[PDB]
C-alpha cells in the first residue's frame, strides 16, 4: 500500500542528518522517529517473519537506525570523539546455516588504510513465529593494527554490539525490516547488497 | 586589594628583568621583535617572577645576604620563560581563540611563528638552567617540565568522566600550575642558602597558593558575565572538562548526571546545568576550600621573621581570595 | 654498501631500544599508541643510535669495561628523541608536503597531536638528561638545543642573501646537523671514561661525518629524479636556500646572479639555473669537499686499536660517500 | 582623443594582475606594457607641463605602475616576503607652495591595527617646461611601533623610494601621468581623491 511507501519516506526525511542516531538524538526527534517506526509496525506488512525468512529476510542489511548509543565515558576510551570514525553496520543473515553475522567497519582519517572490520558470527533460533533467539558464535577483529589499538577494551565493544539474545521481527518488508531486542532496543535496518558488504 | 600596589615594591627588577628578556628573545630579527614586544608585554603579569624576587629579598634578609645574586636573577627568568611558553603551546593545542579576546599570538602571527618562539624560550631555559651549575635544583625544574607534559597528555583520557574524586582534581591542578610556583619558591630558598626546615614550609607555601589560584579561577568561570571573557561561562564544562563546583554538586543530584552523560544532547541542558549547580550551593564548598588552602599558606608564611615582604605575600593571598568578590 | 648490512653488529641493543621507546612514549593512550608506533617505525633510522652504540662499544673495549651500562641507553634513548622531535616540529614550520611521500605525522593525525608529541618528547628528553647525573654532558646537549633553535630563527633572515661564503654555510649545517652527532660521541666517550685527547678525537669523527652527511645530502637533492621524492630537484633553491653546488658556482657566473637576484621572475629560470650549475662543475668541487670531510673523519678514527667496529665506523663513511653513486 | 581612451584602458587592463608591477614582472609582460606606454607618450594629449601644474598636475595621484622592484636580499630584510604589505603611493603634489610629498602606507595582517605612514616631503623646482627638478625636504614615519620594527633600514627605505632629482612629466591627462627621472625609472600614475588619502 502506497501509504506505506509515504510513510517509510517520511521516516527517510526524518532520520537524515543524524547519524543513525548513535550519537546523541534530541528528545522530541527521538520521540517522533519512535512514532514513525510506531506507525509503520502498526500498519503491519506481511507478518510471519519465521515464514519469510528465506524470502523476506535472507540476505544482507545495513543499519539505517537503532537505540544503540556511544556517550561519553565509553565514547572518551574507545576514542571515538576523534581519530575513528564508524563506517556502518552489516548484518548478513545466514537463515541457511540458522546464522548471522555483524560486521563493523572502522575507518580512521586516513591514518592508514585501516579499514578495519569488527565481525561477530552468531547462531540463532527459530523458536518462535516471530521471536527468534540468538546466541554468540565468535569474534574476530581484522587487521592486526585495530587490533593493536582495541586490545583494551575489546570486551567492552563486544559487549556495545553484542548480536544475542532473543530478536523479535516486525515489518518484513522487501525492503526494510524492524526488530525489537531482549535489551528492549529497537533496530530499524534496509536492504543492501552483499557485494557493497 | 590592588595588582599594581601589590607589586610596586618589587618593580624595578621586573622593569629590568622585561628589558633582559626583551634583548634576549629576536635579537635583531623583526618579526619575532615584534612578537617579543607583544608576548612579554610591559611590567605587570608578575605573579610568578614578582613571588620569586619576594622571597628572594626575604630570605636574603633573613640570611644576612647584602644584595641579590645573579643565580636569583636568572631563575626569575626562567621561570617566566617557561610559563610563558606553556601558555602559547597551551594556545595552539585545543585551538580555541580570543583569550580574552587577545587574540592569541597564534591568530596573531600565525601557527609557525608560535611553534617556533615556544621551542626558543624552551631551549633558552634549557641554557641558562644547565649554567645554573646545582643539580638538585635542576632535578626539580625537570620535575616541573616532565609533570606539565604528562598532565596535558593525560587530560585527554578523563574527559566527561562521570565520576572523579577531589583527590585527582587536585592533582591535575598540580601538575597544571601549582608545581611551577612551588618550585620557584624552593629554588629561591636553596639559592639564598637557608635552613632544609625553611625550604620546606616555602614549598609548602607555594603549592597552597597555586592550588587557591586555580580553584578560584574555576569559580570564576562559572559567575563571569559572558562579555567579560569570550565565550559565556561553563565553557569547559561543556568541552567534558570538570571543575571543583561540579563535583561538589555530583554527590548530591542524578539529574546532573543522566545530564553529563549525555553529553549534553538536550537542548538548554547548559543552562539548566549551571543553575543546578548554582543550587546545590558547590560554590560556597569551593569557597571554603579555598580559605582552607590559602589559610595554610598564610600559616605556613609564620617561620619567616617580621617585615615588609611578609605582609606583601599575605596581602597576595588576601588579593587572590578577593578576586571573587 | 648496504644500511642493514651496516647495522646488524648492534641490532639487538636496537630492538631493546625500539620496545622501550614505543613503552615510553604514549603509555596507554589509543591515539598516541598508534602514532608512537608510525613513528619510529621499526629498527633501522639507526645513524645516530647505531652510531652511539658502536663508539660505546668500541671505547668500553679499550677501556676494558665488560658491558654497557645503563647510562650508554639512556643516552641513546635521548639522542633519539631530540632528533625525531626536531624532525615532527620542522615538518609542522615551513608548511611543505610529503616526508619522501611518506606524510608526516602533521598531515595524518594533524596539527594538536604533532606539536603535542614533540613537546612530550623534548620534555622525556630533559627529564632522562637530568637524571644522568653530569653536569658537563648536560652542559653540551644544551648548547646543542639552543643553538638548533637559533639556526631555525636564523635562516629566515638569510634566504636569497646573493653573497655568502663557504664558512657561512659550513657553520649552518654543524648548527643543523653535525652538533648533535659530535655531541652524542663525544658524551659516550665521556660515559666510558677514556682519556681526554681521544674524547677530543670522538668530537672530530662526530663534526666531521655530520658535515660529510649534510653535504651529501644537498647533492642528492640536485641530482635525484622527481620521482624519487616529492617537489622536482632545485626545492629549496626555489624557496631561497642556497647550497653548496650553488655558492661554488656563483664564482662564475653572474647571469647565475642575476637569476637568483630576478627571485625566479622569468619563466624556466629555474631550469635554466640547474643547467648553469651542472655546467659550471660545482658538483664536482662538492663532491672534493665532501671527500676532504671524510678523509679527515677516517684519519681521526686512526686512534682507536684494531677492532671491528672500527671497520663499521669506516664503512659507514665509505658507505656516505657511495650514496652519490 | 578616443585612441587615447581605448590606449589608456588596454593599459588597464594589461597592467592589472600584478600588484603594480613593484615584486617581480616577467620579461614580456614588462615589454608590452613599456611598449604600450610608449605609444600612450606618442600621442601626447597635453604638452607644456608646466602651465598646467597648478591645473592638470596640481593635487594628489596614486601610483598605478613603477619600474621600482623590491626584490631579493632586500625584500627579505626588510621583512616584505611575509610579515608586512604595501598598501599604495601617493604623491600629493603642492604647486602653491612649490612643494611635494610622497607617502606610502604599510599594513600588517591585522597584527595591530598599524596602517603606518612613510612619508618624505620635497622642494621642487619649475627649471625646464617639462622636466621639473626636486629635491627632499623631510621624512618621517608613524606610529612609533613601526619605526620601532624599521629603525636599522630606516636609510635604506628612503633609499628606495628617495624622491628627488629632476623628473621629465609626459601625457598630462586630466586623469593620469608618465614620468621619467634621473635614474631613468618610469612612474605611470593616475588621479584620485585627497580625502580617501
Amino acid at each position: 500500500e502506497a501509504a506505506l511507501g509515504d510513510a517509510k519516506d517520511a521516516l527517510y526525511a526524518a532520520l537524515e542528518g543524524m547519524n543513525r542516531g548513535i550519537f546523541g538524538m534530541t528528545s522530541e526527534k527521538r520521540s517522533e522517529i519512535h512514532a514513525l517506526v510506531e506507525l509503520l509496525e502498526s500498519k503491519n506488512p506481511t507478518p510471519e517473519p519465521t515464514d519469510k525468512l528465506q524470502d523476506k529476510v535472507d540476505g544482507c542489511w545495513r543499519l539505517v537506525y537503532s537505540t544503540i548509543s556511544i556517550l561519553g565515558k565509553k565514547r572518551t576510551k574507545l576514542g571515538l570523539r576523534d581519530f575513528i570514525s564508524l563506517g556502518d553496520f552489516f548484518q548478513m543473515i545466514d537463515v541457511k546455516e540458522e546464522k548471522a553475522v555483524n560486521v563493523i567497519k572502522f575507518s580512521a582519517r586516513a591514518l592508514k588504510i585501516l579499514s578495519g572490520q569488527l565481525t561477530i558470527e552468531a547462531s540463532y533460533k527459530i523458536t518462535t513465529k516471530t521471536k527468534v533467539d540468538i546466541t554468540l558464535d565468535s569474534s574476530t577483529i581484522t587487521p592486526d593494527q585495530l587490533m593493536n589499538i582495541f586490545q583494551k577494551n575489546y570486551d567492552m565493544l563486544l559487549a556495545i554490539f553484542n548480536p544475542e539474545g532473543w530478536l523479535e521481527i516486525t515489518y518484513v518488508d522487501e525492503s526494510l525490516r524492524i526488530g525489537r531486542d531482549d535489551k528492549a532496543n529497537i533496530f530499524v535496518l534496509e536492504r543492501a547488497d552483499p557485494s557493497e558488504v | 586589594m590592588s595588582v599594581s600596589s601589590l607589586l610596586e615594591v618589587v618593580a624595578d627588577d621586573l622593569l629590568k628583568l622585561n628589558n633582559n628578556l626583551k634583548s634576549l628573545v629576536g635579537a635583531e630579527n623583526p618579526v619575532l621583535v615584534s612578537a617579543a614586544e607583544q608576548i612579554f608585554g610591559a611590567g605587570g603579569k608578575r605573579l610568578r617572577p614578582a613571588l620569586v624576587f619576594l622571597v628572594s629579598r626575604a630570605t636574603a634578609e633573613l640570611a644576612g645576604l647584602l644584595e641579590l645574586t645573579t643565580e636569583h636573577q636568572r631563575l626569575a627568568e626562567i621561570i617566566e620563560m617557561i610559563h610563558t611558553a606553556s601558555l602559547i603551546h597551551d594556545d595552539v593545542i585545543d585551538d580555541s581563540g580570543m583569550r580574552r579576546g587577545k587574540e592569541t599570538i597564534h591568530q596573531l602571527y600565525g601557527t609557525r611563528v608560535a611553534v617556533l618562539a615556544g621551542d626558543f624560550m624552551f631551549a633558552q631555559s634549557s641554557w641558562f638552567l644547565a649554567n645554573l651549575e646545582n643539580i638538585e635544583v635542576i632535578k626539580l625544574i625537570s620535575q616541573v617540565i616532565k609533570d606539565f607534559a604528562s598532565g596535558e597528555i593525560k587530560q585527554a583520557s578523563t574527559l566527561f568522566d562521570c565520576d572523579i574524586t577531589l583527590d585527582d582534581y587536585l592533582l591535575k591542578s598540580y601538575y597544571k600550575t601549582a608545581s611551577l610556583i612551588a618550585a620557584s619558591t624552593r629554588s629561591a630558598a636553596i639559592f639564598s642558602g637557608v635552613s632544609t626546615a625553611i625550604c620546606e614550609q616555602m614549598y609548602e607555601y607555594g603549592r597552597n597558593l597555586g592550588l587557591s589560584f586555580q580553584v578560584v579561577d574555576d569559580i570564576l568561570d562559572f559567575t563571569q558575565s559572558a562579555e567579560q571573557l569570550g565565550k559565556p561561562a561553563g565553557s569547559d564544562l561543556a568541552k567534558g572538562n570538570l571543575t571543583a563546583p561540579v563535583i561538589f554538586a555530583l554527590q548530591d543530584e542524578p539529574q546532573l548526571r543522566e545530564i553529563i552523560d549525555s553529553e549534553f544532547s538536550e537542548t538548554n541542558s547548559l543552562a539548566t546545568a549551571i543553575e543546578l549547580v548554582h543550587r546545590s550551593g558547590g560554590i560556597k564548598r569551593a569557597h571554603e576550600l579555598a580559605r582552607e588552602k590559602g589559610e595554610i599558606a598564610i600559616q605556613s608564611l609564620q617561620c619567616l621573621p617580621r617585615s615588609e615582604f611578609r605582609s606583601t605575600l599575605e596581602n597576595m593571598v588576601k588579593y587572590n581570595l578577593e578576586r571573587i568578590d
